[PDB]
């Protein structure tokens, strides 16, 4: 998304680096209430 | 009678569980569960499914 | 179209007012001090117990009838223990369990 | 971090019923057959000794 | 009732009647009657102090 200040701005604005706290950040509202294990975090999206 | 049958059902349970001398988790449960019984008579789905 | 009936009847009487068979009343107390009363025929023997309003059993309020005794539970968890163990097994039981208790805070 | 993630989504509302049954049993460990046996060794003992006392 | 239980007209709707009169958050309120919080009824001051 090299064309887009959209998308610059919106990365440049998020405030998470790493791919383990983005996962963490997703897990942590879409199961709300569950503790966040590394193999469940990593599959939540591949089994949703 | 379906709602009123689930609230004695769960209030005899509960007076069983009382005599019984079962552990908190189990008690506070059926307490719980008593609780929403009673508020699906009055009013059915304003807390919940 | 559809018909039921919630089954029961329904008679063609005069609800008169006069001729009325005699009765007689009871009084009965339960066990946190509530009295209530209970309309009985005159010809007919008065109970000693009667399941009242809070759902409660009251006794008849003259001193007449020495009728309730015990119908004891021969189930409890002490039971159901002595249908398996014999009284020296549980006294060995708790002998050595006093024994691990001296030993664990006198020693 | 993942132990304060963990312990953010340990304090919830948790609003079913269900669920929160599910989460509150599951926080103590299983048994094997010798602790089953110590266990139960206990629950005679204690019992035999209430009624002793008694 | 074998264990006492609140009305729920008088808990959910909005304004929440029962957290007006005792100034507990309709949250800090759902957590208690329905079993997942502890709240402080009393305290001793004299015996703390």
């Amino acid at each position: 998304f090299g064309f887009s200040e959209i998308m610059r701005s919106t990365l440049e604005k998020d405030n998470t680096v790493g791919t383990d706290e983005a996962l963490l950040d997703i897990y942590r509202k879409l199961r709300p209430g569950e503790p966040p294990t590394k193999e469940s975090a990593q599959t939540l999206l591949e089994n949703l | 009678n379906d709602l009123y049958r689930r609230v004695i059902n769960r209030n005899n349970r509960l007076k069983r569980l009382i005599d019984l001398g079962a552990p908190e988790i189990i008690v506070n449960n059926e307490k719980r569960m008593l609780q929403e019984s009673v508020d699906a008579l009055f009013d059915n789905g304003r807390r919940g499914r | 179209v559809l018909r039921g009936s919630r089954l029961g009847a329904v008679s063609y009487e005069t609800d008169r007012n006069h001729d009325l068979a005699p009765r007689q009343i009871a009084r009965y107390r339960t066990d946190n001090g509530e009295e209530f009363e209970v309309p009985f025929a005159d010809d007919a023997e008065i109970p000693g117990t009667w399941l009242c309003r809070n759902g409660m059993e009251g006794t008849l309020i003259e001193g007449d009838l020495p009728e309730p005794k015990k119908v004891k539970p021969p189930r409890t968890h002490w039971d159901m223990l002595l249908e398996r163990r014999s009284i020296e097994e549980l006294e060995e039981l708790l002998k050595e369990r006093l024994e691990l208790i001296r030993s664990r805070r006198r020693g | 971090a993942l132990r304060q993630a963990r312990k953010d989504a340990e304090l919830t509302a948790s609003a079913d019923s269900v669920r929160a049954y599910l989460k509150q049993i599951g926080k103590v460990a299983l048994l094997n057959a010798e602790e089953e046996v110590e266990l139960a060794k206990r629950i005679e003992a204690g019992l035999y000794a209430t009624q002793l006392m008694t | 009732l074998a264990a006492p239980v609140t009305h729920i007209w008088y808990f959910k709707g909005v304004p929440s009647r029962l957290g007006y009169l005792l100034d507990l958050a309709p949250k800090d309120l759902e957590k208690i009657i329905y079993f997942a919080a502890y709240v402080i009824t009393s305290v001793d001051e004299e015996m703390r102090h």
